[PDB]
């Protein structure tokens, strides 16, 4: 399952993981609401982890960074179209992903025509389609991911409002890593482990209260992964387990 | 959108190929293309 | 202006038209379709053919009008291409 | 009558109604003025069943979302070579807007010169062609849509005040979410009758005075997506009919 | 050459006398500007004169300067030729080039770029353009005409205008009647609207006007002329509702509330 | 595991640690970032750096972070199977493809665009990625690693520059000792360059280098001389152009008529 | 590598130094900077080092900044392979791989894009194939020349040009001299321009020019250096008509509303 990888913020996280547990035996769309930078790929570890999704492949799409003009096409059906005679082109992912999980990822960068095509995908099922006659609704589990506050985007009419809205009823947030300092320890020692198996060091320094009370100091605005990465920067830079680590640099581009 | 002259993105093919009833009424064959009607007209027994 | 006793002219069958629906049998009335579609095919073709002629015997003398004008002496260069462009079919067809 | 859905019981709903349906019969342009969602589309929706010709389809689907020149494309549709060169050739909105009547959302965020055009096709009657070369004529209703002080952009001289004039026949006011004071509870019980049938529950569990005063102090800014949305959103949570409903959901992006 | 009245109305006032006047110009080929403020029945002018000509037969066409797309107004100003443009399936009729031999209608002259008004001063009735990737030159026979609620001299003088563009333009100005000032007309005008009402609303018979409602008429400034009138017209009817007696009361103000 | 070393000429008891450090770096396949100015130059550590590597069998090729077709920029990345689009009949491997189990230096990171932020975005962490054909996604390791000279921390405030991006990018950075803070090698600099540039000129021999010449350079201010130092003793030798007098006076700055 | 002497040689000791110089930076293949005034004979020095390069056979590329296109403008700059973008059949040859070992001189070097500017950056940053569409690098042993009539380290000031562009632009600087710098190389110019319009217009002779002409000459200041004075000289001669009497004024301002 992975799960223990994420390890949680905190009992709370682990209430909204058995929330999303809970939710998980259904397929329904979702929306995944969490931070830039905190482990929201995990939260859709869990729902593919989930025996429905168990069963089927799943497929996860980066709708900010796939974007091409012919790939408003290409996400189009298209299994039987063939302007150019390439019939058994498929819709792509959209094609892929049927019989499993789905996945879209920074959904807020997109163009809304795409928005568009996918609420009405969404709204009822398929049918007609482009080149088939006939498209038909895969039960293929879906579900949607963002960062910003897509209701300011919809105020300025970024944001399409009637996608947000229906998906506005499986939404589900993540809380910044900040609040839960209690794992920031235990995750800490992890990464620390894990970058002594990996730079094959005898084992991890550990920490010292200057640099937990550093750690405390920390922002951190980015946990899931920058956390971790100044850690295993740490890490590679002092190369000394003879004493535990007491000075952790975190912006690289503080000289000296 | 925009005036331009980008040269890469898609397309599709182009004319449809086999169209050898077209191709055969391009070329004109004068008595040549009557005695094919003919010939047809004798295949063909709704035609007059 | 074509020659019209040059032009050719079929006829659909009017008879043979008024005896498809009325057949009972199966195969009779398959093979009257095809026939009906495949002479329909074929007129349509004639005539795209001729009138596809005329424009083009029509765009022909609007050139041949200046080279007419000009004499045999001093005809005016004329191209394949330009030619086409008089026309919206494609140079192959006028060839 | 298609089950008379969200019917207004304000005295004022129904003396709009009774208007509308004057005005209905008359095939003349109009224009609505009001809140956000208040079902405007379904009253527009409403007075096409209540026109005459049933039977046309009543495209609409106008909200203000394209660019500026997006928007007139999907006004204008395409053409081969359409767009300084197009591969498809669109019908538009235009197209599918002839014959049956046709609603304007949120029609003030265009820009003028779409303004006067759509003005010249409602004054001339004939259809104006992207393409421009060949000429488009088209018979049909039409219904305008805005949220603004139409006077206060014409005392602006942003919109073609020929055209507000012209596209003013009638206008529709409507009343606030916070002017409907009674009906909250009717609705509420529509929507929880609903929702029964269908999130297939066995019956409403009901509400309790916990409930009814939260609504009462809601400030419902969305006259009908906000309402609807969060008793969607309370019966998600719910998800039980052995419960009277107490608790209440407000921020759909509410956090901890 | 027909007679074709059509919307012909309000030959009371000095408007009679225009159309006089026009008749005149109507023959001539020459530059045309119309003077007048919005809902001045401008178009209904312009029509007038384009088909007074026989070559009414030729192509009578009119155009505003609505800037939508100023690349797509510069191509049908000029003319998409085949391939011009990335992905241009074939070659696209300039708007000019639609109507030769026939009347041509410009029109928010005030409300056209300074760009837009050189490239229309390029053929300044020159007569002979270039499309839009065009090989040769083509020369075409048009009369064109202008309309405006402005004051080109001030803004010539403002600089606004292009005082060559408005050299090559306004061979003859027509100056449109003030309908506010012609009160006269103003009757049959609302007598003409009752009856094409009538023809519309296909009610019984119309009940009339009374007197208040021409006693508030009088008071309104009607600054729709011909336009606003009308409109005002069948808002009024509308709500008078019942034909059983004249009305009296004015829609004046459909923002204003009905109460 | 062997070391063609290339040329270093770097011996400012500061250059040295850099290479150490970069030496402890070498290792690590992880993102680096490199702050690397004009006057600070160094596009060549990035290449030692490569080559340092084991990945130094595999392909060390570097990626031009600017200069790209904005139409074809997604092919560029990814490439395009044998059925690739309506204009492509064969089969674009794709520079980022065609980039596997080497370094990957994106040069000049700050000059690209927006779009191509967003391109690069996702494409570090998943790996994974399909062809303009289409086909099943492949995540191939290769080494990761890019460069800039401005500071990209104002970027990010300015939001100019993607900060998820950044911040998922470079799990260190490396900073270029200023050539006004290197200062020490100035001279030893100076007489490689020569030695170089004598071959090239066929000249005889080095004239050497008068005290005058040496205060005049420990006084300029040089803010950029990682090859403006070079460029600058090429005019000079250029101007000098004479062997048999021991060179003293530089043309400072090519702009003062004199 | 060859003599191909020039008759537009600048009679200057300041031009003497700076064809030594030239003469001297032939041989050497780093790009240099050109530096002077519009008109002011940059392109006959660009020339002049072409010839007298190594590469007598190496191209002669004109590399005008300006012309970029900036739609493709980088495709040009880059070329392509067959089939790199739709509709692409031949491998296209960039301006510098069509110019693949010669000599490139950047024309309106001043006058260019940031993305040119970048473009420019990173070809001259130890220089590869990367066509567009291309699968491998390459190198070419093509030399570079500058030139630009602007305040280059002004531009920079003004954040106008790339600092490291700038810096990887020029090993050397070449300061064309001024036309106030040149002095009495004026009367040469000016025989040299009279032989030349004699025979084009197939004039009789040289009438030859008055101590008035000596002293105007003295007085006047040719902005445009030689092409103020080619364009003053042809001015004086086609006014000049008859060549019976030697020249004594000619015409200052090609452009004065005097007479
Ligand atoms: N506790 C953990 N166990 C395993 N992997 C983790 C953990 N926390 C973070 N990660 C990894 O760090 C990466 C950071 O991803 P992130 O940038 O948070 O995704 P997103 O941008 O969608 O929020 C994730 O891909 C995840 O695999
Ligand atoms: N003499 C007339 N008789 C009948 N109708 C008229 C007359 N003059 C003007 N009209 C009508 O008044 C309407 C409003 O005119 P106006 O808004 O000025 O048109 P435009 O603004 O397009 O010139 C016109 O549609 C025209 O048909
Ligand atoms: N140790 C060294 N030996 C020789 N040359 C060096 C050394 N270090 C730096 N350089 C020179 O410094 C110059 C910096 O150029 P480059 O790194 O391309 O600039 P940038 O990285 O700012 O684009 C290189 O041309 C290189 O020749
Ligand atoms: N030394 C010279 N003697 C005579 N004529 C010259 C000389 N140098 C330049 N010219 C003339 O002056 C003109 C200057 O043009 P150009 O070379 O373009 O100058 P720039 O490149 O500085 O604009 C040339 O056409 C050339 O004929
Ligand atoms: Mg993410
Ligand atoms: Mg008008
Ligand atoms: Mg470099
Ligand atoms: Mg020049």
């Amino acid at each position: 399952e992975y799960k223990d990888n994420l390890l949680g913020e905190a009992n709370s996280f682990l209430e909204v993981l058995e929330q999303v547990s809970h939710l998980a035996p259904l397929d329904k769309p979702v929306l995944i609401i969490g931070e830039r930078g905190t482990g929201k790929e995990l939260i859709a570890s869990r729902l593919h982890y989930l025996s429905s999704r168990w069963q089927g492949p799943f497929i996860s799409l980066n709708c900010a960074a796939l974007n091409e003009n012919l790939l408003d096409s290409e996400l189009f059906g298209h299994e039987a179209g063939a302007f150019t005679g390439a019939q058994k082109r498929h819709p792509g992912r959209f094609e892929r992903a049927d019989g499993g999980t789905l996945f879209l990822d920074e959904l807020a960068t997109a163009p809304m025509m795409v928005q568009e095509k996918l609420l009405r995908v969404i709204e009822y099922g398929e049918l007609e389609r482009v080149g088939g006659s006939q498209p038909l609704q895969v039960n293929v589990r879906l579900v949607c991911a963002t960062n910003a506050d897509l209701p300011a985007m919809v105020n300025e009419g970024t944001f399409r409002a009637d996608l947000l809205d229906r998906l506005a009823f499986d939404v589900v947030q993540l809380p910044p890593l900040r609040e839960r300092e209690s794992d920031i320890m235990l995750m800490a020692e992890y990464f620390a482990i894990q970058m002594c198996r990996e730079i094959k060091l005898p084992l991890f320094p550990g920490f010292t209260e200057r640099a937990r009370e550093t750690l405390l100091n920390y922002r951190w605005p980015g946990n899931i992964r920058e956390l971790k990465n100044v850690v295993e920067r740490s890490v590679y830079r002092h190369g000394t387990s003879d004493y535990p680590l007491d000075d952790i640099i975190i912006d690289p581009f503080k000289r000296r | 959108m925009k005036q331009g002259l980008q040269l890469r993105l898609s397309q599709q093919l182009a004319m449809t190929p086999q169209l050898q009833q077209a191709i055969r009424l391009l070329q004109l064959s004068t008595l040549e293309l009557q005695q094919e009607l003919q010939q047809a007209l004798e295949s063909n027994p709704l035609l007059e | 202006e074509l020659n019209a006793d040059s032009i050719p002219r079929l006829k659909i069958n009017q008879q043979y038209a008024a005896m498809g629906n009325s057949a009972r049998n199966d195969a009779d009335g398959q093979f009257i379709r095809s026939n009906l579609q495949e002479a329909r095919w074929l007129i349509k073709s004639l005539e795209s053919r001729n009138d596809t002629l005329l424009r083009v015997s029509r765009c022909i003398v609007e050139q041949q009008q200046a080279f007419f004008e000009q004499g045999e002496e001093y005809m005016k260069p004329m191209v394949l291409a330009d030619i086409a462009q008089a026309v919206e079919m494609h140079e192959s067809t006028i060839s």
